[PDB]
RNA sequence: GGGGUUGAUGGGGUGGGGAUGUAAGCUCCAAGGUUGUAAGACCGAGGAGUUUAGUCCGCCACUCCCAAUCAGGCUCCCCC
RNA sequence: GCGUCUGAGGGGUAACCCAGGCUAGGGAACUCGGCAAAUUAGCCCCGUAACUUCGGGAGAAGGGGUGCCUAUCGUGGUUUAA
RNA sequence: GGUGCAGAUCCCGGCGGUAGUAACAGCGAAGGGGGGUGAGAAUCCCCCUCGCCGGAAGGGCAAGGGUUUCCCGGCAACGUUC
RNA sequence: AGCAAACUAAGUACCGUGAGGGAAAGCUGAAAAGAACCCCGGAAGGGGGAGUGCAAAGAGCCUGAAACCGGGUGGUUAUAC
């Protein structure tokens, strides 16, 4: 059922874990990726234009 | 003054049973408090635990249609 | 009625238990048996009440009680 | 007035379970001053502690049953089987 | 579609109150019904209830002449005491108030059985000499006479109360002197039941039905529980709507008190009036009522209220027939009311 | 709606009237079996006797044996 | 191991509600509808129709037996064991 | 000139009425007698007894949690009541 | 109000698996001189009597409105909007 008991299954390990580069708990594990600097297949820090409004 | 009886009677569980079936116990131990003080003029009563357990050795809500106490009322 | 004699007061042991017996005769002239387990007690206000066991005879052997008490007993000392 | 360490220490000392642990109500002040597992030895000792046995189911009645069932062939009959036949006694076991 | 059933109940007895007393009176009395100077009632106390073999009286009945089984119900009646004398009058404004009470227990019958009830007259206020005399002036506008009579319950172990109940009889017969000069020889004097009824007679009762406490639409009005899956179906003993408007949301049932009503019966005969009370007590005693020890009366059928219940007798206000003596008796059951 | 010692209001005791169905213990019998030279004694579902029994009674009667005691609050003394 | 699926006490215990037991005579007359409830029920022996894709149907349907006590018999296992 | 509020199912803050009312029952457990500590015990501690689980309400260990573990001292808040 | 952020830690706490979203909250007095001591209370910037200060809305501290609640003053109330 959507609800209450499939959150249940929420206490296994998790799909995002620490990054040594920022500090963040955004490493995506399955991927080898931070979902916040992109650590992992960038050099460059992941950044966008949309990221603030203007 | 009230004197230091050492009276012996006969305590009638009438009216605790057919009352509430799963309180028989509870109310058999007041009721007995109940008859020393009415008959004794007694302040504090104290049941030997003995005769906690011949009222009800069946359990909860099945007690004994009677019992005879004896009162060593001290001062 | 009203408990006018003590004839005979015992003390026994059951299972690490203290019991004290006593038998008496009322007015009628009736024979009671009397079933205390209880030594010491608060009393109203305020100090500690101490039953007396001097008089008490001690009991070793199964068959020193009198008939009477042993054809009794066997229904209390279950609910020990 | 909460003594629950000394009843804890005391129970894997005996090797019994924590409810199998009764303590001395006349010598409660010397059990209250008990703080290592050297002191608890030396109460079990000294009966400050007692320990009591495990039990069992008297075997008595199903002494009795037993023989008859046995001998007479009381209580074996017709009426006092529930299970098949085949779950009583296998077939292949018989020919075995 | 609307198919037709009564109404649940009777639209004239509402509200269906409490008591107010337990020994009520009569608003209404029968008729001269040509006779001499006599009392019109009689009190008792319910007792309990047998069954008699009687051989029929009624002419026109099926079964004339021949030993038919009734049940019964027992009524212990006691003498009642005469206390006082009451006449009313027209007064102004055209009423039917009392004129004046003529109180006579001083020569004999000083009771302290009556101060339970009321703390009565002091030796002081022993000035009825010129209660009496008003009533002789007024004489010829006197309407009517009654008689203040008081039950004597101490006579009655099995009834455990000392107290006892006061009402007022009224007295019919011959002239408005020739009952004065009645009620006055029946003054503190004690009135026995053979005084005013007598064996064969019709009654009617007048008391308290037993009371049965805050009760459902089910019990009170006999309402129609609902049918199948409502047996299962969210609550069954209601009754649906509650009526269709804002126009006071009328009288349709609801759930209240039930019993312990002032009620009346018509047309009870009386087989029976006896003093030797080891022909009526069954075996072990009547149950949860005690002993019969005073004289007693037998009535055919039921009488409203509980054991221990006072009970008016009275004269019938609409008889049905005018029977004669002598219903005979074959048996009476005096076999144990229990088991 | 009653009673409250100037009292039978509730309990106890003793009788009455009821419901089940004839208690435990003891004596005799029991299909057979275990012994014992025999006599005898030992087990045994159950049957009979003691026994309309024993247990129980939110019914009735008699009997002051026990308890209705102690304590608190409110309101009045008008007319004369 | 627990009385911590962590609020209790009083009540001749009102109406009513949620779960449950029993009902005389009748037996679906209830209702959209036998819904719900009731009936039957384990094991051994006997016995078992139409139909059928020949395997089934089939636990068809139906009938009889069953406790306790006192003794026995048969078959088999195991023990250094035909 | 960021200039006047009764309304925008207006935004934010404080406070009523319902009302000391519902709920603190339902998922198959239960307490009683005696004693102690304490300013204060239905609820904490000791002894006796009674009840419940017993293919889980007992035993052993994961992922996850992150000090919840152990000793001493507390009770303003916290625990459906204390 | 002014930047979301005038303050014991603002992109801080906290919410989301994540990209991301995102608060609240200023003020004793000139000077702590921050209430010694005594009675009550288990304790409590708790009560009472004191004392400090120009002044105690004295730690829940500038001023201290209304809603709401309690006590009192003045009118009035169980035959009627």
């Amino acid at each position: 059922m959507k609800g209450t008991p499939s959150f249940g299954k929420m206490n296994k390990t998790p799909t995002h874990v620490r990054c040594r580069r920022c500090g963040r708990n955004s490493f995506n594990a399955r991927k080898g990726y931070c979902a916040a600097c992109g650590f992992g297949r960038s050099k460059k820090i992941r950044r966008y234009s949309w990221q603030n409004k203007k | 003054k009230p004197e230091k009886e050492n009276f012996e009677m006969v305590i009638n569980f009438r009216r605790v049973i057919m009352g509430r079936k799963t309180t028989r116990t509870k109310r058999a131990i007041k009721y007995v408090r109940y008859m020393v003080k009415r008959h004794f003029g007694a302040e504090k009563v104290i049941i030997d635990p003995l005769l906690a357990k011949a009222i009800t050795m069946n359990g909860r809500d099945k007690i004994v249609r009677r019992v005879r106490i004896a009162v060593k009322r001290i001062g | 009625m009203k408990i006018s004699n003590v004839e005979s007061k015992y003390s026994m042991k059951v299972r690490g238990q203290e019991l004290l017996i006593e038998e008496a005769r009322n007015e009628k002239g009736e024979k009671i048996i009397i079933f205390q387990s209880l030594t010491s007690a608060k009393l109203l206000n305020n100090e500690e009440w101490k039953e007396n066991t001097t008089d008490a005879k001690n009991v070793e052997k199964r068959e020193d009680l009198p008939q009477d008490v042993r054809k009794i007993t066997g229904k209390i000392l279950s609910l020990i | 007035p909460e003594f629950q360490l000394q009843r804890r220490l005391a129970a894997d000392i005996a090797g019994v379970g924590l409810n199998n642990i009764k303590f001395n109500p006349e010598r409660l002040e010397e059990v209250e001053e008990a703080l290592t597992r050297e002191d608890i030895k030396k109460l079990i000792k000294e009966r400050a502690v007692i320990v009591n046995p495990k039990r069992g189911i008297s075997s008595g009645r199903l002494k009795e049953r037993k023989h008859k069932r046995r001998s007479k062939g009381e209580g074996r009959k017709h009426g006092s089987r529930k299970g098949k036949s085949g779950a009583r006694t296998g077939d292949k076991e018989i020919w075995i | 579609r609307k198919l037709s059933s009564p109404r649940r109940g009777s639209a004239g007895l509402r509200p269906r109150k409490r008591a107010d007393e337990i020994l009520p009176t009569p608003k209404n009395w029968p008729l001269v019904n040509l006779k001499e100077p006599k009392l019109l009632g009689f009190i008792g106390y319910k007792a309990g209830m047998t069954h008699v073999y009687m051989i029929d009286d009624k002419p026109t009945s099926p079964n004339y002449g021949k030993e038919v089984y009734t049940p019964v119900t027992i009524v212990e009646s006691p003498p009642i005491l005469g206390l006082a004398l009451r006449a009313y009058h027209i007064d102004s404004k055209g009423e039917l108030s009392v004129l004046v009470d003529y109180w006579a227990n001083f020569e004999e019958g000083s009771l302290k059985y009556l101060k339970r009830k009321i703390t009565s007259l002091k030796v002081d206020s022993s000035k009825m000499k010129e209660k009496l005399d008003l009533i002789q002036k007024n004489l010829n506008n006197i309407t009517y006479m009654r008689l203040l009579v008081s039950t004597q319950p101490w006579l009655v172990p099995s009834l455990g109360k000392k107290r006892p109940e006061i009402v007022e009889i009224q007295i019919g017969g011959g002239s408005i002197q020739d009952q004065l000069n009645y009620g006055l020889s029946l003054l503190g004097k004690q009135i026995p039941v053979r005084d005013v009824f007598r064996e064969g007679q019709l009654t009617d009762i007048i008391g308290v039905t037993k009371g049965k406490g805050f009760q459902g639409v089910i019990k009170r009005y006999s309402v129609v529980e609902f049918p199948r899956w409502h047996k299962h179906r969210k609550g069954s003993r209601k009754i649906g709507a509650r009526g269709p408007s804002i126009s006071t949301p009328s009288y349709v049932p609801q759930p209240g008190q039930l019993g312990f009503h002032r009620r009346t019966e018509y047309n009870k005969r009386i087989i029976k009036i006896g003093d030797n009370v080891n022909e009526i007590n069954p075996a072990g005693g009547i149950v949860n009522y005690g002993l019969v020890k005073n004289t007693y009366l037998v009535i055919e059928g039921s009488v409203l209220g509980s054991r221990k219940r006072p009970l008016f007798l009275r004269y019938p206000i609409r008889p049905s027939w005018s029977p004669e003596s002598a219903p005979k008796i074959t048996y009476v059951n005096l076999a144990s009311q229990q088991g």
